[PDB]
């Protein structure tokens, strides 16, 4: 899990948590508005030191029509079925310490993304 | 050592063009200026850059980037020494047309066959 | 140079190596996440850990496995640095070297938002 | 650098960096002001005091909360920093010359906010705009940086580099 | 100290493809001065020569 | 048989580690006194603290945890079928009270971290032709690029143009 | 030109043991080597090759 910045209602801004001392709940407050409302995470900070962060959520499906893109016909897709599928590493910089490639498949309407 | 550079035999340098006629194609077509664009539209979109600024948006590079392509090829709108950057990774259209770009010139293949043929 | 037995066999020499090189709970740590959990025992989160030990937040530090083995380290240890560090402020409650998750329990007790940040910062 | 087209003006600089260390507060180095600037304090000051805007312009999609916990800290730091007139005196007091009064400051920060600072995006009478829409950009840019999401860009890349005939010589 | 590093994106020239850490693509010269190099591995000798 | 004690919190803390061994059933099947080996395991933690503090309190919590833990009931049953006597396993330590999976994943995670620690040794071609003149063994190992001798066990180093 | 044979055959062999070794990288078999990170071995092997 994680957490996301919620704006304020009226002026728009970011809103900062709260202790309720009184009922004893956890509300999100207004720098310059008095706007409140009752939260639902039960969150406030989550640090990933190991940062685990999946590779496939930032490919997307238009890397496929890239002529400079090795290609392979032994990894065919799933949903579509199609050949033709292209592979590459993470290529982001703080590779801990991984090649794993990821393969896209290379056809129209499908975009679809794996990992062997 | 190493500091001092020359030339190559094909090297040759753009001696700078204008962006207006490029402005003019790309709004002609299905751009939204970036005064007037919904912020969340940027997210699934490509920014095209021209010059280094940050103008319009598009939603549909495969086809820009290709009409651009063909634009240049024909020697009408665009001269032969602007140059068009596709940015897959990220979307991106970076163009420049000021001079100092060193290029040279090179043949096209279209799939697997050169355009050079005995004629 | 190793002079007593470890000069000899490399599992008397693992440990020596580990107590001469510097660990810090980045090393070992893998997630740390802060909550504001009023009442202990309603525990938010799904733990059957602190109704058995027994304010109105904590920080949830759980730590990584192979780490803490490849150093050798024991929750009892990190807990008593942790407490004697910070003085008689906080109170860890570690948890059992049996359960999958290596999970942890940061409260204070005697502006106090930023304070479990900087702390644990 | 930014430098419009052969203008009189010699070419500009914006360095935005990052503090390394609360920690991640982004800073700027505008021309003209020795100092640093949060970019918080920048952005309100072209015209923007609602903060949905800021972000909007600096991060584009908001379903990936891991960017916007790097964001936060700077984004706090500068709390005290709403209105465009308070906005426009910080970076004043900062200037070079700093004016005797509030009134030259306001004007010396406004020119400086509009003629010095990128160029080449506009230096009409109207362009904010765009100049904020740009240092969004930079902003996305140096955050994807830190997160190691894009690599850096090497310096002697020559696809970085341009060179200076005896036209732009003379 | 190291191979031919990646100067464009993810490739040392723009023959060889990306992620191609053949030896060929990294500087492995497999021809001798006797039978002529290859460009590309001409290049990288001027670079260790450089 | 352990002495009775008049602390509220000894006794408290024998309630409790006998109501842990009672988990599982186990006194039943083994026919094993869950209060007489509670207040053993009570006395034991006692006479190694000598003290009511935190410590001794940590400690009767971990044993409670520890025997009460339904990953690995083996060490509850090894416990109220006498292999472990409550001396033991009041002095026993986290590490040693684990189930035999979690041993076994521990002690291939520290053997997997101590290999890894290790550094690679230099690489080259060991022969017996060449004597090494800092040991007089003739086990070595040499490197062409002029060739560099290595010495295997003496270690002398030397080259030859 | 006989000398030929066995260098272009040892080059082969060179060439078809570093494709196994990023193959054998890529489909994640290839363990680190103490002291070095994956990347660090992959390439030390490959310069002993
Ligand atoms: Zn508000
Ligand atoms: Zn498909």
């Amino acid at each position: 899990g994680f957490v996301g910045i919620r704006f304020c209602q009226e002026c728009n801004n970011m809103l900062y948590p709260k202790e309720d001392k009184e009922n004893r709940i956890l509300l999100y407050a207004c720098r310059n508005c008095d706007y409140q409302q009752e939260a639902d995470n039960s969150c406030i900070y989550v640090n990933k030191i190991t940062h685990e962060v999946d590779e496939l959520t930032q490919i997307i499906a238009d890397v496929s029509q890239d002529p400079t893109l090795p290609r392979t016909e032994d990894h065919p897709c799933q949903k579509c079925g199609h050949k033709e599928a292209v592979f590459f590493q993470s290529h982001s910089a703080r590779a801990e310490d991984a090649m794993r490639l990821y393969y896209v498949c290379t056809a129209p309407h499908c975009g679809h993304r794996w990992t062997e | 050592v190493g500091l001092v550079k020359n030339l190559a035999l094909m090297a040759y340098i753009s001696v700078g063009s204008q962006p207006s006629p490029i402005l003019e194609f790309l709004e002609e077509w299905s751009m939204e200026n970036l005064e007037e664009i919904s912020p969340a539209a940027i997210a699934d979109a490509t920014k095209i850059f021209v010059n280094g600024c940050w103008v319009g948006i598009h939603k549909d590079p495969e086809q820009l980037m290709n009409t651009l392509r063909k634009l240049r090829r024909q020697m009408d709108i665009i001269v032969s020494e602007v140059s068009m950057i596709r940015d897959i990774r990220e979307r991106e259209i970076r163009i420049y047309t000021d001079a100092g770009r060193i290029c040279r010139p090179l043949l096209i293949v279209e799939k697997q066959k050169l355009l050079l043929k005995k004629r | 140079f190793l002079l007593g037995q470890s000069a000899r066999d490399a599992e008397r020499a693992k440990d020596i190596l580990c107590r001469l090189e510097h660990t810090t709970l980045r090393k070992v740590t893998a997630n740390t996440a802060i909550y504001y959990d009023p009442n202990p025992q309603s525990t938010v989160v799904a733990e059957d850990q602190e109704w058995v030990n027994v304010s109105p937040w904590l920080l949830r530090v759980e730590l990584d496995r192979k780490h803490m083995t490849d150093r050798k380290l024991t929750m009892e240890q990190i807990a008593e640095k942790i407490n004697a560090g910070f003085g008689d402020d906080l109170n860890c409650i570690f948890n059992d070297d049996n359960a999958e998750k290596l999970v942890l329990r940061i409260r204070i007790m005697n502006d106090d938002d930023v304070f479990l940040r900087c702390i644990e910062s | 650098r930014s430098c419009l087209e052969n203008s009189s003006r010699p070419t500009s600089t914006i360095w935005v960096s990052m503090l390394a260390r609360i920690g991640q507060r982004i800073v700027a180095t505008l021309p003209y002001i020795k100092q640093e600037v949060p970019i918080i304090i920048v952005f309100r000051a072209l015209g923007f005091v609602s903060d949905r805007d800021i972000l909007e312009h600096i991060i584009y999609d908001f379903e990936d909360p891991e960017m916007m916990e790097m964001v936060k800290p700077s984004l706090d730091e500068a709390f005290v920093i709403q209105e465009q007139n308070v906005a426009l005196n910080f970076i004043g007091s900062r200037g070079a010359k700093p004016g005797v009064t509030k009134e030259k400051r306001i004007k010396y920060a406004k020119e400086v906010l509009q003629k010095e600072m990128l160029p080449h995006v506009g230096v009409s009478d109207f362009c904010e705009t765009k100049k904020a829409y740009f240092l969004g950009y930079m902003v996305h840019r140096l955050l994807l940086a830190a997160l190691g999401r894009r690599e850096l860009d090497d310096r002697d890349h020559y696809g970085n580099k341009r060179l200076d005939l005896a036209g732009p010589l003379l | 100290g190291k191979r031919i590093p990646f100067g464009f994106k993810h490739r040392t020239l723009p023959h060889f493809i990306k992620d191609d850490y053949g030896p060929e693509s990294r500087g492995f010269v497999e021809n001798s001065y006797l039978a002529g190099l290859t460009p590309t591995e001409f290049f990288f000798h001027a670079m260790g020569g450089r | 048989r352990a002495p009775s004690t008049s602390d509220s919190v000894r006794l408290k803390c024998r309630e409790m580690l006998a109501a842990a061994l009672r988990t599982g059933d186990d006194y039943i099947a083994i026919g094993a006194d869950e209060e007489e080996l509670g207040s053993q395991i009570e006395e034991a933690i006692y006479q190694e603290i000598r003290n009511t503090d935190m410590k001794y309190k940590n400690r009767v919590r971990s044993r409670i945890s520890n025997l009460k833990d339904a990953k690995n009931p083996n060490l509850r049953k090894n416990v109220l079928c006498g292999n472990i006597p409550p001396d033991l396993f009041a002095r026993m330590t986290a590490e040693e009270m684990a189930s035999d999976e979690l041993k076994e994943m521990r002690k291939n995670l520290t053997k997997e971290a101590i290999r890894e620690h290790q550094m690679a040794k230099t690489g080259g071609t060991q022969t017996d032709l060449f004597t090494c003149g800092k040991c007089k063994k003739k086990n070595c190992t040499y490197t062409q690029v002029t060739t560099f001798v290595v010495c295997n066990e003496c270690g002398n180093r030397w080259k030859f143009c | 030109s006989k000398t030929y044979q066995d260098i272009q055959n040892t080059i082969k062999k060179a060439k078809q043991d570093v494709i196994e070794v990023i193959e054998k990288a890529h489909n994640n078999e290839l363990e680190p080597t103490p002291g070095n990170t994956l990347r660090q071995t992959f390439e030390n092997q490959v310069n002993r090759i």
